[PDB]
DNA sequence: GGGCTGCGGTAGCGTGACGGCGAATACCC
DNA sequence: GGGTATTCGCCGTGTACCTCTCGCAGCCC
RNA sequence: CCGAGAGGUA
């Protein structure tokens, strides 16, 4: 919800999921591209952190 | 020397790329020219085929990791502990030769398929691409709950399915 | 509710850091080497054999 | 203009609570 | 081979009310 | 109409 301006007073568990969904879908993507060994094991690493 | 990995910040490769040629450290990142909608403008951007994932070749005795980290642009080593990583040489010689299959594009919409409207009197209506212009704008088989219409618009007012 | 589709599972810390830990005393295995596992540094054998 | 994203930097910041408790491990067998 | 003994890191630290300001900067896409 | 910080009454 909105405070009383132009600017959503936003939620800390929507900035988690946020950064989760997008962990996620980038580590989708590198495992469909055939990343590294590395890559996607920093990938799943900072998935499981986050 | 030996060959470590940085993850960088969120679009600044280039940046921290050009830090990282203005000092001593070979970088190494596989760019691949994909066809990107950057405002409105289907332009072919050779953007990285990963993320801001990137690749140096230095020895720590003539430029220290701390420097490296310190390097305008890169975020952290990938260390998966203590130490960052080593990659093996194999890494780096498959690297050499890659990048196969297509011009990938995740999320800009290729012709032929079908997409969904965002802005305008037809905000909300799924469309076909018949064909679009060329890399500048695109042309569209708008549905609606009678009689399906076609309209040439820019790459802004619409977005894929 | 919702969920997401992990592309890679994911191990709940409540039930590894919960001190004791029901993962690290459940498995006979120190949670030391469970996070070594865990965060990608090591690699624990799945039926060794022969 | 705006979607995103977590120190800003070619390092270092932190520093003035305190108790209890239970596990994890060090030292010495 | 286990039996202490030290360290470590987790927990916890009153209630109710009232007022005020301030609440993303940067940025290179 | 949620959080932080500062002050106050009991």
């Amino acid at each position: 919800v909105p405070l009383d301006g132009g600017r959503f007073a936003t939620s800390d568990l929507n900035d988690l999921y946020r950064r989760v969904i997008n962990r996620n879908n980038r580590l989708k993507r590198l495992l469909d591209l055939a990343a590294p060994d590395i890559i996607v094991r920093n990938e799943k690493r900072m998935l499981q952190e986050a | 020397q030996s060959w470590y990995l940085l993850y960088c910040k969120r679009g600044q490769l280039q940046r921290a790329q050009e830090h990282l040629e203005r000092q001593a450290v070979n970088c190494l990142a596989p760019m691949i020219t994909l066809e990107k909608i950057v405002r409105g403008k289907r332009t072919a951007v050779s953007e990285p085929l990963f993320p801001n994932y990137l690749f140096v070749e230095f020895d720590p005795e003539v430029i220290h990791t701390t420097t490296i980290n310190a390097t305008r642009g890169v975020s952290h080593f990938v260390r998966f502990g203590a130490s960052p990583a080593i990659v093996p040489s194999a890494v780096i010689h498959q690297l050499s030769v890659y990048k196969p299959k297509d011009i990938v594009d995740p999320a800009t919409p290729y012709p032929g398929d079908k997409v969904i409207i965002t802005e305008g009197a037809f905000e909300g209506f799924q469309a076909i691409f018949t064909e679009p212009d060329g890399e500048a704008r695109s042309m569209l088989l708008l549905n609606l709950i009678n009689k399906e219409i076609k309209h040439s618009v820019k790459n802004t007012e619409f977005r894929k399915l | 509710m919702g969920h997401i589709e992990l592309a890679s599972p994911t191990a709940h810390i409540w039930f590894l850091k919960s001190l004791p830990s029901r993962i690290g005393l459940l498995l006979d295995m120190p949670l030391r080497d469970i996070e070594r596992v865990l965060y990608f540094e090591s690699y624990v054998v799945i039926e060794g054999g022969m």
